[PDB]
DNA sequence: AAAAAAAAAAAAAAAAAAAAAAATTTTTTTTTTTTTTTTTTTTT
DNA sequence: AAAAAAAAAAAAAAAAAAAAATTTTTTTTTTTTTTTTTTTTTTT
């Protein structure tokens, strides 16, 4: 073991002196209260001292306390101006330290338990981000031996509670004296107080009768999130293990249901309270949250799943949706910029694989086959939580903004079919069922796959794939896939280009009005099922193609390629 | 007892910058006296209790 | 609930391990460790002034909060004595730390042992009052189950001062299977335990006030170091005791003083020497061995004039003869006893006070101050057990020591006869119906009687003029007659001496306000104690020449012709006078460090008796 | 010098103070196991 | 389209667990008091 006064001196000199003053700029910003959270980096601390880093890895919580108090004492010399007191909480802390100065009597000694505590008066928070040397360990493998140890984990989210105010330091005021006592909370529960240990009360022999209130207290942004093993992490036959993670301060509202996360934290226990001993629950106290691995033209479309061959126009339309047609809300009525595709196909052309690649691709994606997600799996339902009937979502509401890759749409349940019709038509999901009376909001885009009328009449593109056996086509595809087995754009760069492409917002020009109306009527005569939905289809595809070009104005080239795609699909 | 701790507080502040060891504020007894005539030991009835 | 580390304990143990580490210094505490290891004693006495000079703050801390501090000290002691010898350090489950030195503010008396000194090692002088039976206390108790062939060792913590729980105090008697357990007394481990009671000395205490006393719990290592009546300085931890369990408490906390050590406050067992002093004594003996008795005799009792024969005789007393215990226990004494009889203002009482201040274990007895049962021993019942205990008297306290009898003439005949067996055989055979014993008081007696009529009449015979029986004057072996001649010439002598001593001052130490072998020869005018102390042990056997000469001179003294007419005997010449001759000869030889009593010492003894006994009554 | 009288000592017995010693099941809560009812999802 | 299997939610009951709780009496100890013996001291 060591001496933690020495450790605090070590980290104080470190935080002052390491680098542009890397940590110094952060310190002065939080001193002025231009940031509320701080993040230590064990790579940046292994830059000089490895023993301290190994100790942090092995007993991280204590050093968290050390670092935070060290920065708290470094605060005022870095402070340089009068902050504007942006919060009533700021008013309280300023008033508190003001009256402490007023009745200071600096020579006068005060007890070891008569002082405003750090956890109350800090007003900032300090977290970490574990070193690259620290391998992220399997959620199953983070056992009792790793309690207190600093540990990073990578897992999928299943469900996440909302931001409700956890208590940090309850504040009580008296009925006679007027002092203000604190109960610093740590655990899931606290017994309230009813008597005031203020020395005026001890002198008076008065009934304390202090009353808790929220005004002088210190709440915090608290969430309990769930996480689940990676299906690749899971062993041969066991189901994926879960884990509970606790999210505080400026770590709140990062992860969301369905999004992969990497959380860096410590695996601390709670009291369990039927075999003897002293049992205890386990929660991982998050200290850095980073979404990762899903939610961080011609060559581009060919880059969309290079392992598939042919279907070039299909890939181009897939790229187009991934860019997304322009979102419009003109005159109240919504004209959503979603693009809905269905792939009817002969048995086996890698349509499921295309859906899986889009699932791996999009920043929000949910790949649902027939019956694994049915009823509540696609819809939203009710569950016990602060215990409560928390209404949470299924696949589509998880994919509220993204892409639902629905597989085998032909054989879905009829309720699932009805819900998907609703979401494609109006991007809501109305429910008036047994214990649910809601209208979920689901701004999702549908990629249906199926095997061979309502489909044709409610969509923006249907594609029939008939692998008519052509010798040269099959020869080239066979060479291609055999080469794939033989040898076994980057996804991140592709997704970056798409992400930037999402936000150019073109507005249609007047020059193309005659062209688009003429093309619409001509397509109608060539038909004589097409209608206003197909008009909106060509128009959305034109907007999205302008987005792909990145210009803010749609042109004749865009509409030409749109008609090219739709002609290829229909034929 | 109020007088006793009052004496204690004023004592610590007057001797305030004390040296090592002698810092825990020691208890300050407050004995009394007067100038009035003492009353006889036979005059302690119940009412003067 | 084992402590991983404490900065306080680690710091204190490091400091005291340094304090014990004595090689770069002179090696004093290392030598103390080595000698106590050689002795098998297991307490080491650390001087508080040493601790203060090396680290004042630790001295302040320890003298303010003892027990845990001394736990640190004793753990350091165990580690240190293990480094010197691990085998011996393993031998004793604990080693202890006695104290010594200038406990400046921490020196009070039991009247002044206030409630400010709790858990502080207080220093306190005082007289013992009680001596409880030194009885065992069990510390580690072993048991044997014969049904299950099992052995157990219950363990006890000496919570004489802290809180104690029944779970700690259980003495097991049955196993888990309700079998019978038989104690293994020998395999168990015990420590002695005694209570005593120190008291404020009546010479120190306030004159008109009741005594005040403090209770002292001597555990092992300090069993018999304090009997009733002794002067003792106790240094140790005043604390509080736990009331036994019970839902109520008054605030009362009867307090004790768990003594850290106790030493003889008499400070008269003082053989403190150095090798240089031993060599000094050796040369002082051997260079001028033949004149050394007269050197010592003239030296002894400065601040008084003449009386050279009496100084020689008091030397013969203090140096002592040699006690003899023959084959069958016929114990022939080896002490001198002197009766000063002489006119008033002859410094007889001043000689008595000199030997009181100098001779180790000297004690004063007045005529009607001490009386019989006080003088010799006594037998009294306990009243707590109805058993007869023995209360040692003045003489028994003065066993192998000196008693100064002021105004011996005034002791009534009962006590004057009660002193008989102590005078001859140096024992008091006391007995009442329950208990009897022969207490041993090998005492020596210097007794200053005064003459009948208040002053010696020259013409009257000494036997008429002394109000003491021939019976007793036999037992006394020398009777010295001190007359005030009143001549102006010797008056000039004595007067100049006396007023010179009135003019002698503390050299330099004083300004005008009132309160080495040889001495720096101050014109106006320690090693005495050193040399006489070493002198006492030697047993100089009598030579054939000395025995024949002393025998013939005794025969001459017995014969009436040896005294001329007009002289009157002062003490009849019984065989006690011959034994006096032998004892005085041995005392002279012991002065010389002879290893044999020779004719020189024999003729000195015969000169002594011839001057002392036969007196010239004038007409 | 020995007898008589008085004083003190030794030892047993009693009165109060204050610290020790002894006695000592029954009613309420609440988790867990089991059953029951209304509803939704699925199958004939 | 009707039947039925399953699901979640709600409730009852039995087993285990939770919680509440000073007063009276006895015995050692200390301290004096009283008796009787022993001792010492004064008298003829
Ligand atoms: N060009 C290609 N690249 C990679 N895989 C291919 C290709 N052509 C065919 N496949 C294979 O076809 C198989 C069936 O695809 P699948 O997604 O099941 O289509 P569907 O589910 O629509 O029938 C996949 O296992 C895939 O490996
Ligand atoms: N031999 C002496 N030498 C010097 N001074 C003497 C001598 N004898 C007596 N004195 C003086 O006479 C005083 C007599 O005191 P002290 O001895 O108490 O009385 P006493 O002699 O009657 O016992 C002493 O203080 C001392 O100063
Ligand atoms: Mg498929
Ligand atoms: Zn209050």
């Amino acid at each position: 073991l060591k001496d933690y006064a020495l450790e605090k001196e070590k980290v104080k000199k470190f935080l002052q002196e390491f680098y542009q003053f890397k940590y110094g700029n952060q310190l002065v910003r939080l001193a002025h209260r231009e940031q509320v959270a701080l993040y230590v980096d064990l790579d940046d601390v292994a830059e000089d001292d490895p023993e301290l880093v190994d100790s942090i890895c092995e007993n991280a919580r204590r050093y968290a306390k050390l670092f935070a108090d060290a920065v708290q004492e470094l605060l005022p010399q870095y402070k340089e101006r009068e902050v504007v007191n942006k919060d009533v909480l700021d008013v309280y802390i300023e008033h508190r330290l003001m009256m402490e100065q007023r009745s200071r009597d600096p020579g006068m000694v005060r007890s070891p338990q008569n002082q405003y505590p750090a956890e109350l008066m800090r007003r900032f928070e300090l977290y970490f981000q574990g070193p690259s040397s620290n391998k992220p360990r399997v959620i199953r493998e983070v056992r009792a031996d790793s309690v207190g140890k600093l540990v990073t984990v990578r897992g999928i989210v299943t469900r996440v509670s909302e931001v409700k105010p956890k208590m940090v330091v309850a504040t009580y005021t008296c009925d006679q004296c007027g002092a203000e006592t604190y109960q610093p909370i740590q655990s899931p529960t606290f017994m309230p107080l009813i008597m005031c240990p203020s020395q005026e009360c001890q002198t008076n022999r008065s009934g304390g009768r202090l009353y808790l209130q929220t005004r002088g207290s210190r709440f915090i942004k608290f969430q309990e999130m769930k996480m689940q093993e990676h299906s690749d992490q899971v062993p041969v036959g066991n189901i994926p293990r879960s884990i509970t993670v606790l999210v505080e301060g400026e770590n709140t509202r990062i992860a969301q249901p369905g999004d992969h996360v990497s959380v860096t934290g410590i695996f601390l226990p709670i009291l369990r309270t039927v075999v003897q001993g002293l049992l205890s629950e386990t929660y991982l106290e998050a200290h850095r949250i980073v979404k990762m691995n899903k939610s961080e033209y011609e060559k581009l479309a060919a880059s969309i799943a290079p392992e598939i061959y042919g279907h070039e126009d299909v890939k181009k339309a897939l790229l187009l949706l991934l860019v997304g047609g322009v979102d419009q809300s003109p005159r109240g009525m919504k004209i959503r910029g979603n693009i809905n595709i269905c792939l009817m196909g002969d048995p086996g052309v890698a349509k499921s694989q295309l859906l899986s690649y889009i699932d791996r691709l999009a920043p929000r994606s949910q790949y649902t086959t027939g019956r694994g997600s049915s009823g509540v799996g696609l819809t939203a339902a009710v569950l016990r939580d602060s215990g409560e009937l928390t209404l949470e979502g299924g696949a589509l509401v998880l994919a509220d903004q993204g892409v639902c890759c629905i597989d085998e749409f032909d054989k879905m349940a009829e309720a699932d079919r009805t819900a998907i019709h609703e979401v494609m038509e109006q991007q809501t999901i109305s429910i008036a069922k047994a214990g649910i009376l809601t209208t979920l909001n689901a701004r999702c885009s549908i990629l249906a796959a199926a095997n061979p009328a309502a489909l044709l009449s409610r969509f923006d593109l249907l594609w029939l794939i008939q692998d008519r056996p052509d010798r040269d086509n099959d020869l080239r595809l066979a060479q291609h896939i055999t080469y794939v087995h033989q040898h076994s754009l980057d996804m991140k760069l592709m997704r970056r280009y798409i992400a930037m492409c999402r936000e150019k917002q073109p507005m249609v020009p007047e020059s193309l009005a005659d062209y688009i109306t003429a093309a619409y009527v001509e397509m109608r005569r060539e038909a004589w099922y097409t209608s206003a939905r197909t008009l909106l289809a060509i128009l959305r595809l034109s907007t999205a193609l302008a987005r792909l070009r990145m210009v803010d104005v749609v042109e004749k080239e865009d509409v030409n390629e749109a008609i090219r795609l739709m002609e290829m699909s229909k034929d | 007892q109020l007088l006793e701790e009052a004496a204690k507080e004023v004592a610590d502040e007057v001797t305030r910058p004390r040296p090592s060891g002698e810092e825990v504020l020691q208890d300050i007894q407050v004995m009394l006296k007067s100038d009035a005539s003492p009353s006889s030991i036979r005059s302690l009835k119940s009412d003067m209790m | 609930t084992v402590v991983l580390d404490d900065v306080e304990l680690r710091e204190a143990q490091r400091d005291y391990l340094d304090f014990l580490d004595d090689e770069e210094d002179q090696g004093i505490y290392q030598s103390k460790v080595r000698e106590l290891i050689s002795d098998n004693q297991y307490r080491l006495i650390v001087n508080v002034n040493d601790l203060r000079r090396k680290n004042e703050k630790r001295a302040n801390r320890l003298l303010n909060n003892a027990f845990e501090e001394l736990v640190a000290f004793q753990r350091a002691l165990k580690d240190f004595v293990a480094s010197i010898d691990a085998t011996y350090a393993k031998q004793y489950e604990e080693f202890y730390v006695g104290l010594e030195g200038s406990f400046g503010s921490k020196h009070v008396s039991p009247r002044t042992l206030t409630s400010c000194f709790l858990s502080c090692v207080v220093c306190v002088e005082g007289i013992v009052t009680k001596c409880s039976l030194v009885r065992p206390k069990v510390v580690r108790s072993v048991h044997y189950c014969p049904a299950t062939k099992k052995t157990i060792e219950r363990r006890y913590s000496d919570l004489t001062t802290l809180v104690a729980f029944p779970s700690s105090s259980v003495y097991p008697t049955k196993d888990e299977e309700n079998n019978p357990l038989e104690t293994e007394y020998g395999l168990s481990v015990y420590k002695d335990h005694q209570t005593i009671t120190i008291q404020e000395m009546p010479e120190k205490a306030p004159a008109g006030q009741l005594p005040r006393s403090v209770d002292v719990i001597l555990d092992d290592d300090l069993v018999d170091k304090a009997k009733p009546g002794d002067r003792v300085q106790v240094v140790g931890t005043y604390r509080c005791l736990p009331g036994k369990k019970g839902g109520y408490t008054s605030g009362t906390f009867r307090t004790v003083l768990i003594a850290c050590n106790v030493k003889q406050m008499s400070k008269d067992a003082q053989p403190s020497f150095s090798a240089e002093d031993i060599a000094k004594i050796k040369k002082f003996s051997k260079t001028r061995s033949k004149d050394i008795f007269d050197q010592l005799a003239k030296s002894l009792a400065p601040s008084i004039h003449g009386h050279d024969y009496v100084k020689k005789a008091i030397l013969c007393l203090l140096l002592g003869g040699v006690e003899r215990d023959l084959e069958n226990g016929s114990h022939i004494r080896g002490d001198i006893n002197i009766l000063l009889i002489g006119d008033p203002s002859v410094a007889k009482s001043q000689l008595l006070r000199y030997v009181l201040c100098t001779a180790p274990r000297a004690i004063p007895t007045t005529g009607r101050g001490s009386s019989g049962v006080g003088l010799t021993a006594a037998v009294t019942t306990d009243q707590e057990t109805g058993e007869r205990r023995l209360e040692a008297g003045a003489m028994v306290l003065a066993d192998r020591g000196v008693v100064c009898i002021d105004e011996f003439d005034k002791m009534s005949d009962m006590d004057r006869t009660a002193i008989h067996e102590v005078m001859e055989q140096g024992r008091v055979t006391i007995a009442k119906a329950g208990i009897h014993a022969r207490l041993n008081a090998r005492c020596s007696v210097l007794a200053a009687a005064n003459p009948v009529y208040g002053r010696y009449d020259q013409y009257k015979t000494p036997m008429e003029n002394i109000g003491l029986q021939d019976s007793l004057l036999s037992r006394f072996d020398l009777l010295f007659i001190m007359l005030d001649q009143m001549d102006p010439e010797q008056d000039r002598e004595i007067s100049d001496h006396v007023l010179r001593m009135h003019r002698y001052r503390a050299p330099g130490e004083q300004d005008g306000d009132a309160m080495q072998i040889y001495e720096k020869h101050d014109n106006l005018l320690a090693f005495m104690k050193k040399y006489i102390h070493v002198a006492k042990i030697i047993k100089p056997v009598l030579t054939q020449e000395s025995a024949t000469y002393i025998a013939e001179e005794y025969s001459r003294l017995r014969s009436q012709d040896s005294m001329s007419s007009d002289t009157a005997r002062t003490s009849p010449v019984t065989a006690r006078t011959l034994e006096t001759l032998i004892r005085l000869a041995t005392a002279h030889a012991k002065a010389r460090m002879s290893k044999t009593v020779d004719l020189q010492d024999a003729e000195e003894a015969v000169e002594l008796v011839q001057y002392a006994y036969f007196k010239k009554v004038l007409e």
